[PDB]
């Protein structure tokens, strides 16, 4: 069917280079005009680039100055954008859009983009920083009873000073569920992320039931297990 | 046959024309229904099932779901109509235009 | 100084048509084509009173049904009106033969 | 020509479709034209009389109803109700769409009419700034701009005064 | 750029009622304008091109018009799968500027927090740096504060706080905030509490733990 | 006016429908118009829509067959299949014969408009040679070029270079 | 739903021809072949067959 799939993930550091692809099928590419839309994490959408068929108007967004440069092919059904002066401000999603042409329901005709995009892709995990690959630091929080009018208490883990985002945090494997609850990732100041993770158990076996916390960082391939007592 | 109306029996209907100077011929020895009265017809129209009450009014088309006097081309209501009637469409807006477009 | 404009009609009009330039589009005026509105009544046609039968349908008068015998008709008409609820037709059940071309021919 | 080379319509003047707007030093207001405005008409009223007059229905039924053990034929009913209908969802809508289309061109050849009208008596005597205005480069009182709405305006006869200013 | 404006920031309304969502541009445009359901971590949709059709697969319960600068999103029909953030884009000219975001939460009764706060254990300290970490569950609206106060002083600059999204049953939050402390300064105080400013509570539950008992 | 007062069109646009041809001591390059082209492929786009929407079909079937006992209705059943097919061997290549006579006239429309886009704004300021050219009488960059394509040219303001040449 | 070399007929009547066959619960047409001679295999006169194939 129509589809975009987005590929070309990694880390770069600042200085560098990254070149991301999009791949399409199910329709014609010929035809049809594409876009380059991102997603910064607490920001919303931003428009980049736009080409034609024939790759004659060649637009570009304020944020990028001609930084980037945006190539595609009609035979392969490709499109590829190539970045350059990566900075820790391009930190962001990103996709890949397919404008609509025309005003109908049907468009027979491709026009431009006057009247919005439709199709939208997956998209890919895109990080710039300066910052290299560090492992994170578990640290178990000791349990305590505070809840006296609801009769329950609270204990987990925090897990700080690790790098790339994200990091999956589980309890006993998968095996736990009652009162799992995975918080997200905050950007600190000193260019790394903190998150954390609490399960709700009640006060009556507080001091005799344990947990194993399991942390699981995905890009490091880091997993440690702290038991929590 | 199955039981309709508290009624295991059927009874089939039929009819016939008679024409200016023919003559009907009635021979039978049993399970025939003799006519009472007859219907002296001429004419040169369908039904309607509708629940809308009757007037001393006058129109040149009619419709289940209403009167209509048209004088118009078309018409969007119900396909069963009678008489000189406008052609029915599935549509729901066919007007059209006879004067300037509408900017202030 | 002078000025000599050439003026055209506007109003406050709602009425749209659809135009292969663009779909509604309001036009100042315009015909209504298209029949939407109705009466709600059976009027005659060409001067000619129709035939309502009321609770029964055609079934429940061309054989004499006991429960349609508080009727008038006419010694002429156009156009045959049942309703939704005739079930007061045949009380007698059976294969009505031909039953469509009497339909049409009464 | 509306939303194009001229913006739109007016609400001053309801006395008719096409017209011009008096400006000058005896008075202002609306008028209409007699002769255009009453000729148009009779296209557009004869076009809704095109699909009336010449659809000569005869005094009988669309609709039919059928038993459930002729199946054969009721599917043929189908193609005689629907398809008549299929062919009323496609034929009428089309003319609807077409003739609003003549409409608006016709119109708009309204306009090109009024406006060739105009222009081949006012070559050099009026100046062109869009939105269908024609500012007179001399004196023009009321009889004569009933002049140009006639089509009684001579071309030597004010091009005296016209090429001073 | 041509830059955009939506308002509010942020609707809280029911299943049934009516949310009205607005998006002026700074510039006339009259005829084009998108729509787009964004969802985390899912492919956002186009709902209404150009302020005036739908796009197909959209439901009719959307509704959009204006003419100008002045544009509404009116829904009439909201149902409990809905409840995302819209944003809009201009499509003419060039660049395509998005719109800011208006997340749509869903709208219940008010209820009150519970407070949780963790000790830091005996593996954080000799580390170097230790923290302590306050819980908050089972509480709405979103905007929640947490006020650290260690030995009856207000402390700023140290602290940063995480929140969750909506809860799919409850329709409440979550929230998590840790305080950065070093290993001089921990051993200095005696006194560490968690303070609690919340609009369902009608006095601040403040729950602290002693130093040398954690 | 494609083979007539147009010679035809050029295979170095293939950005869109229309344009202009840009010829100065700048550079050179085609270039399309976003606004005339966008617009004119919407009234195409809904023209294959007219009867596309509009043809509202159902969930049946157009042919059927019969026994050769009821050859009765079996001529009725060629008039409701071939009588259908003779109306859509008449209406629908009537359709394709007069809305492509439709489009290459409004094609022609498109010239037209875009020649009255130009003509107005250069009335005494280009030369027109034919074939859609119109040669500047004064110096015209890049800003001037798609100040014509946007309909931004005013007439007082370059016409102050164009009279001395 | 596919018949395969047998008609409706076959299908209907229950052709033992026709043994090798999966009816699906719900359908949108029937195809038939050409050299669909595989149906009734007794002889007859089939009456109101032909609103029979449009119903099912």
């Amino acid at each position: 069917e129509v589809q975009l799939v987005e590929s070309g993930g990694g880390l770069v550091q600042p200085g560098g280079s990254l070149r991301l692809s999009c791949a399409a099928s199910g329709f014609t590419f010929s035809t049809y005009n594409m876009n380059w839309v991102r997603q910064a994490p607490g920001k919303g959408l931003e428009w980049l680039s736009y080409i034609s068929t024939s790759s004659n108007t060649i637009y570009y967004a304020d944020s990028v100055k001609g930084r980037f440069t945006i190539s595609r092919d009609n035979a392969k059904n490709s499109l590829f954008l190539q970045m350059n002066s990566l900075r820790d401000e391009d930190t962001a999603v990103y996709y890949c859009a397919r404008d609509r042409g025309c005003s109908s329901t049907n468009c027979y005709v491709v026009g431009y983009y006057f009247y919005g995009m439709d199709v939208w892709g997956q998209g890919t995990t895109v990080t710039v920083s300066s910052a290299s690959t560090k492992g994170p630091s578990v640290f178990p929080l000791a349990p305590s009873s505070k809840s006296t009018s609801g009769g329950t208490a609270a204990l987990g883990c925090l897990v700080k000073d690790y790098f790339p985002e994200p990091v999956t945090v589980s309890w006993n494997s998968g095996a736990l569920t009652s009162g799992v609850h995975t918080f997200p990732a905050v950007l600190q100041s000193s260019g790394l992320y903190s998150l954390s993770s609490v399960v709700t158990v009640p006060s009556s076996s507080l001091g005799t039931q344990t947990y194993i916390c399991n942390v699981n960082h995905k890009p490091s391939n880091t997993k440690v297990d702290k038991k929590v007592e | 046959r199955p039981k309709v109306r508290d009624q295991e029996g059927r009874m089939n209907y039929y009819w016939t024309l008679v024409e200016p100077g023919d003559k009907i011929t009635f021979e039978a020895t049993g399970n025939l229904v003799v006519p009472r009265y007859a219907f002296a017809m001429e004419r040169n129209s369908g039904i309607i099932i509708s629940d809308t009450p009757v007037h001393d009014c006058n129109t040149t088309c009619q419709t289940p779901k209403g009167a209509i006097n048209t004088s118009l081309p078309f018409q969007n209501i119900h396909p069963i109509t009678i008489g000189k009637c406008p052609k029915y469409v599935k549509s729901t807006k066919l007007r059209l235009a006879t004067g300037l477009r509408n900017v202030p | 100084s002078d000025t000599l404009c050439i003026g055209y009609h506007a109003n406050n009009s709602t009425d749209t048509v659809d135009t292969v330039l663009e779909k509604n589009v309001t036009v100042t005026h315009s015909v209504n084509l298209l029949e939407d509105k109705h009466n709600g009544k059976l009027c005659k046609l060409r001067g000619v009173a129709p035939l309502h039968l009321g609770k029964c349908n055609i079934a429940g008068w061309i054989l004499g049904n006991p429960e349609c015998e508080s009727l008038s008709t006419a010694s002429s008409w156009s156009y045959i009106v049942e309703t939704s609820s005739s079930d007061n037709g045949t009380c007698y059940p059976g294969d009505f033969i031909d039953y469509e071309e009497l339909r049409e021919q009464l | 020509a509306i939303a194009g080379f001229i913006e739109g319509g007016w609400t001053g003047m309801v006395d008719g479709w096409y017209g011009y707007h008096h400006q000058n030093e005896q008075g202002s207001g609306y008028a209409a034209d007699l002769k255009s405005t009453q000729n148009a008409i009779d296209k557009i009223t004869n076009k809704v009389n095109s699909v009336i007059e010449k659809m000569n229905t005869q005094f009988t039924a669309v609709g039919k109803e059928f038993n459930h053990l002729e199946k054969r034929i009721e599917n043929l009913n189908k193609k005689v109700d629907d398809g008549f209908l299929d062919i009323w969802t496609y034929n009428a809508e089309l003319l609807v769409l077409l003739e609003n289309e003549r409409t608006l061109d016709y119109h708009d050849s309204n306009v090109k009419n009024l406006y060739e009208k105009v222009r081949n008596q006012l070559k050099n005597n009026a100046k062109e700034i869009g939105n269908g205005c024609f500012e007179f480069y001399h004196k023009c009182d009321n009889t004569c701009m009933e002049s140009v709405k006639n089509g009684t305006y001579d071309y030597p006869k004010y091009s005296e005064e016209a090429k001073l200013n | 750029d041509i830059q955009m404006t939506q308002s509010p920031s942020s609707v809280s309304a029911s299943v049934g009622d009516r949310v009205t969502i607005t998006c002026r541009a700074s510039q006339g445009i009259s005829s084009y304008l998108a729509w787009y359901q964004l969802k985390p971590g899912r492919a956002p949709k186009l709902l209404i091109y150009g302020a005036t059709r739908l796009q197909s697969g959209v439901p009719s319960r959307f509704s959009g018009s204006g003419s100008g600068t002045d544009f509404t999103l009116t829904i009439s029909g909201l149902q409990p799968e809905d409840f995302a953030t819209y944003h809009c884009q201009q499509a003419d000219s060039f660049p395509l500027t998005f719109g800011q975001g208006t997340r749509l939460e869903i709208k219940r009764t008010v209820a009150a927090p519970s407070v949780f706060i963790f000790p830091p254990s005996d593996e954080q300290l000799k580390s170097g740096t230790a923290s302590v970490v306050c819980l908050l569950n089972n509480f709405y609206p979103r905007e929640a504060k947490v006020q650290w106060k260690v030995d009856n002083a207000l402390q700023s600059g140290n602290s940063q706080e995480s929140v969750t999204e909506q809860d799919s049953k409850d329709s409440t939050y979550s929230l998590s905030s840790t305080l950065t402390l070093s290993k001089a300064d921990y051993e200095k105080h005696k006194v560490y509490a968690c303070e609690v400013t919340h609009q369902g509570l009608s006095s601040p539950v403040t729950k602290s733990f002693n130093r040398g008992e954690c």
